[PDB]
């Protein structure tokens, strides 16, 4: 069947309350476009013939479903606890992103659109959008920040294999909040034939709720799949939160089980006291960006401060509006996690396990070995390893001295 | 009641012309100059004064005024620069409104705001990023502290959403935008009598007298910026060609 | 199998594809490997840690997918995509490896050494060896370390040392020769875990047999999703392993129409290739008799590939066994060739290939505008080109 | 009846002594020099030739030997420029050997190279990469054309193995490699009366003479190449010197 809708936001995307988090902060001149998807997706989400023609492309395009890899040669550092990685990182592309962007551009085909644009800061959903466009007959054109155009510079050459157009933003910070700001500038000017592809759950309604719809299936899979390996729920289930897709995907399916942690991961760079972080839920407080009302980093008058990580998927001061009301709520606990600590993990899971993880996924890695000390002998961590490292491996050599 | 920007529109619709609306940014070079600009801008015929307050991501910016902005924050312009900015054109006799996007007025709160705003002589609030399905918070200080509020309406607005954002606009409403702009103006006068101002990246006195023809008020912002550059003489003079412009007889 | 060798790996009887043509130096170890195979390759305690690891490590099974969009170019053929490009590390070879690496372990191995070419299956192998604690080191062609770099540091990352070879022709033939001489010194505790189904017996055998879940997968899908066997199964063509893995599920159809494709290079009229049956003859070469590119003594004749995985100049026994038996044809492919595949499945498919894959790809195309509309074609799509993007971005002047 | 070098291994029992086995490849440093040197090694004291056939493969080879392959298959160097140089040393009055990988054999063809090789006068084949169990083919040759088969033993070699190479083998035995040499030697003694040569990179009249002790010859390769590129005098004393350290 389809999914239940207990956890979602009302009619005008508020989560907890009719002037919560969530909403629709945009000008007037993207509300037409932004209804038209919002009655689109509302109709295609309960659609067995939508839902067929999404698992159709998950199962044979994208190899679904991903294993459940229990990485034991983790344990020792992890208080010798129990590490289940969620191998999102066997995807096609290489990463978590492949799944919002198969729904999301199977939902621009049934709108009759014929561009696509997106914003990336990683590349990962940047290369899964232009796959998803050459493998529709769409149009593509990708936004991306100078800075990030540079440190991954080999999901810019995938993309124009693949037939789209990649646009360096100099603006602002020349990181994944300029990309986002001009692909919204390219929206407004084109809301008639161009379908805009969010790559993650954030942004106005309906995207917190579809992004996180459409990745859904990372934790109805793994809950499944803990259960017959581990013989019960897990104690606790963790990920890395840039804007929250991954997360919000693998967290949902065990919202309901009183008994399971839930600790997403954030980017703390050199460190929350240095000012050079992205720790939007240690070091932000509430307020609107990027079409949504939720957690930012902003100073005293309202500026978003620019965010710096060695991960440019996590280097983003915002988060998504449903992990603002899960942390409200207390359902969620959110930490940060430090370049050193990722890179460390990333390290460990190269020589552990042999798995070369993304530098966003090395945070997690790093959170879960930290939980792990606290949870002590035997619990049962699932991790969501949300990407490989293919990207990252000339930043990592750089790291650990494989380079000069 | 009556709104803040009515008698100004009535005096001009009794002259036969349109009321000229020019924008600003605070801080752009410095304060002072700003300020000084904004006092040239009353001085040289402006009926009402857009007020902008710089933000660190404005998506609505175009090019000019988005370097402006950004120059303006790396000097440290400051929320409560744009306040001291509306007592200046106060106290020059100007009428001043303030354009901003929505998280600066949050950061600040919005009744906090819109009570200073009102004390220093302010008219109303233009939100190109607050639509009326959020603003239940602005509405409440609105009918409060007796401030306009300037929502806008593109060429795209269903007629749903055109008809209920002039309902909620008090003062004028912004067609933000070719035939577009005054087929959206006769879309708002089909189902209200509330002023419109037309946006038009107006950059000459023809282009002026051109929107005066349907529009109660003609806006200008980026051609007002690229002239400060060059400098206060140069801002005069445009701004008396434009002053031409929204006269008709 | 009813296609396996004698005890001394020899296919075919006469004929005497494969054997054993190395120094009575490596002889022991050699027993000691095909013993140690034999007994754990009907061990319930290997198999199932074979299986578990292809499982929830591996990525197995790889999903069988139709590449529609393609149709129009293959002669409105019907071209399905075996997605090896989906496992771990990014190609067939980890299945190779994991079956090794497991018997390395089983026999007291503390030290693994391998060759690679494209660095694919010298990623695996430091895979392999990181997650069993093996000792790893990878011997690699001073020009494949240059064309291929990413995977240099994916091994260096991994925690295997990588020796670039400078000798010869500097590519995956002469990996191969520094291994070999790497065993025949420290044999006593080194076990050397080669990439290809070719080498001396029983390296041939137990390659294939290690590769045949491609195959049997393969089978399965296809009948699933099609309702019949396909009319061909087509693959790309180095030494041999993915090739052989996905054919020998279909040796026994007598209607699946079975073509390996060989690296043709700049032309096989140019001596700058690598078509091994195309132009080569039987010889013995790299542990066993086969085919393989040699001049008029017997020399062998160095290759040329835009392809570092496809730039050698031998191929596997038992290929050549398929191909004196006509159960298998095997055709060359140029550089231009797989070049227009690898760009056609990117803007088609969204499928960035490796350019070994790429020629499989080629020659299905072809393949399509032989059998005609309908027909059913099966490709082993080998593996991904994330390795390959820079040699692809300056082919297309993308930079 | 016996094999074909038999009578010089006797030769050199009554002499109280072994023989001085010497290798030098074809074409090094180009095909009538090598000829040139080859002949030399018989006017210095060398018992037997070993005549190497450059391959372009060379995995048994060390560094010395390999790099003079190279160059002589750069210069050119064809096989039968090695049975050119056989006839060469066997008109001079040595005995020659050849030492091939097996390829070229294959190419030329088994019984086809055992026949030319005959008729220049070679005496036998040495197969590094050719163990028995592969050499039906050179079992039949080496009947046919009286010729004799010089296999590889290994310290690694298993008992079981090292019995069946000894058995198939005539002439000598290649005894190819602390103590390993001479424990070798001796496994190959306790099973069969054969003489054993032993390789072991000697390049001094005392390392030749440490080995005389126990095996019936002397196998020197790369400290003759590496003679050989200084120069064909030093070359003639570095024999010289290796023909007195077998008689120890
Ligand atoms: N006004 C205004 C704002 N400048 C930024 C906010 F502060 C700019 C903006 C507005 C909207 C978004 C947005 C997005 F991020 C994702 C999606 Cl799917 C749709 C969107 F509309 C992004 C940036
Ligand atoms: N003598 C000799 C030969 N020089 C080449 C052959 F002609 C060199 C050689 C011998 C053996 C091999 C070999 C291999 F490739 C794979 C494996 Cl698994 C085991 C091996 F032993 C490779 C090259
Ligand atoms: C920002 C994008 N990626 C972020 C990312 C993240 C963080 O994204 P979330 O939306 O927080 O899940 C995690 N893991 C990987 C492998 C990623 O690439 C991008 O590439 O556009
Ligand atoms: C040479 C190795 N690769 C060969 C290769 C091949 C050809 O190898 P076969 O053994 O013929 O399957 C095909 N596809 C890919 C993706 C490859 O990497 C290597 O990675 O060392
Ligand atoms: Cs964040
Ligand atoms: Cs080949």
């Amino acid at each position: 069947i389809a999914e239940p809708t207990s956890h979602d936001p009302d009619s005008g995307g508020h989560f907890g309350g009719p002037s919560g988090w969530g909403g629709r902060y945009v000008p007037e001149a993207l509300m037409a476009v932004i209804e038209e998807v919002t009655a689109a997706y509302q109709k295609e989400r309960v659609s067995q013939d939508f839902l067929d023609d999404l698992d159709r492309l998950q199962a044979n395009y994208a190899g679904r479903p991903s294993p459940l890899y229990e990485a034991t040669r983790l344990s020792q550092h992890a208080g010798s606890a129990r590490i289940f990685l969620k191998r999102e990182d066997l995807n096609h592309t290489g990463s978590h992103k492949i799944n919002n962007v198969l729904g999301q551009a199977l939902l621009a085909r049934r709108m009759g659109k014929t561009r696509v644009i997106a914003e990336t800061g990683a590349g990962q959903h940047g290369v899964a959008t232009a796959t998803a466009c050459a493998l529709l007959g769409l149009d593509c054109v990708i936004y991306m920040g100078g800075i990030d155009t540079a440190r991954q510079a080999l999901n810019v050459a995938r993309m124009r294999l693949l037939g789209a157009e990649v646009v360096a933003v100099q603006t602002g910070s020349k990181t994944l909040k300029d990309a986002i700001n001009e692909a919204f500038r390219d929206w407004v000017a084109n809301a008639d034939n161009t379908y805009y592809c969010f790559g993650t759950a954030a942004g106005p309604h309906p995207f917190p709720t579809m992004v996180r719809d459409f990745q859904r299936i990372i934790g109805m899979e793994a809950r499944v799949q803990i259960q017959g390996q581990a013989g019960r729920l897990p104690d606790a289930v963790v990920a890395c939160v840039g804007g929250g897709s991954n997360a919000i995907g693998i967290f949902h399916a065990f919202l309901d089980d009183p008994g399971v942690r839930l600790v997403g991961f954030e980017a703390a760079g050199d460190g929350v006291e240095t000012g050079r972080h992205a720790a939007t839920f240690t070091a932000g407080s509430p307020g609107a960006f990027h079409g949504s009302f939720s957690y930012l980093l902003q100073d005293e008058d309202g500026q978003t401060i620019e965010s710096h990580s060695i991960s440019a998927g996590l280097d983003y001061p915002g988060v998504g509006p449903e992990h603002a009301w899960l942390k409200e709520a207390g359902r969620v606990d959110y930490r940060p996690i430090t370049d050193s600590e990722a890179m460390d993990a990333f390290g460990l899971l190269c020589r552990m396990e042999g798995i070369i993880p993304a530098i966003e996924s090395a945070h997690a890695v790093a959170g879960a070995l930290k939980l792990g000390v606290e949870l002590g002998r035997g619990a049962v961590i699932v991790v969501n390893l949300s990407g490989r490292g293919d990207k990252d491996v000339e930043t990592a050599a750089k790291w650990f001295g494989l380079l000069g | 009641e009556a709104s803040r920007l009515g008698p100004v529109f009535d005096s001009c619709r009794a002259n036969n012309r349109a009321a000229l609306i020019g924008y600003l940014p605070t801080g752009y070079p410095d304060v002072p100059a700003s300020v000084a600009a904004m006092t040239a801008l009353v001085e040289s015929g402006c009926d009402i004064i857009e007020v902008g307050v710089p933000y660190s991501d404005p998506g609505m910016d175009g090019p000019t005024i988005a370097r402006a902005t950004e120059a303006a924050l790396r000097g440290g312009v400051r929320v409560r620069d744009t306040l001291a900015a509306v007592e200046a054109i106060s106290i020059a006799g100007g009428r001043a409104v303030v354009m901003t996007y929505w998280n600066p007025v949050l950061r600040y709160g919005v009744d906090a705001f819109a009570r200073d705003l009102a004390a220093a002589g302010g008219l109303g609030l233009i939100t190109p990023d607050l639509i009326p399905d959020e603003a239940q918070q602005w509405l409440a200080a609105s009918e409060e502290h007796r401030l306009d509020r300037i929502f806008l309406v593109a060429p795209s607005s269903t007629p749903e959403r055109l008809a209920a954002t002039v309902e909620a606009s008090r003062g004028f409403v912004y067609a933000a935008s070719s035939q577009a702009a005054p087929e959206l103006v006769g879309r708002v006068k089909a189902v209200s009598d509330i002023p419109v101002g037309v946006g038009l990246g107006v950059r000459s006195r023809a282009q002026a007298a051109q929107i005066a023809q349907y529009a109660d008020g003609v806006i200008v912002g980026s051609a007002l910026v690229t002239a400060l550059t060059e400098g206060l003489p140069r801002l005069r003079a445009l701004t008396g060609e434009l002053a031409a412009g929204v006269r008709l007889g």
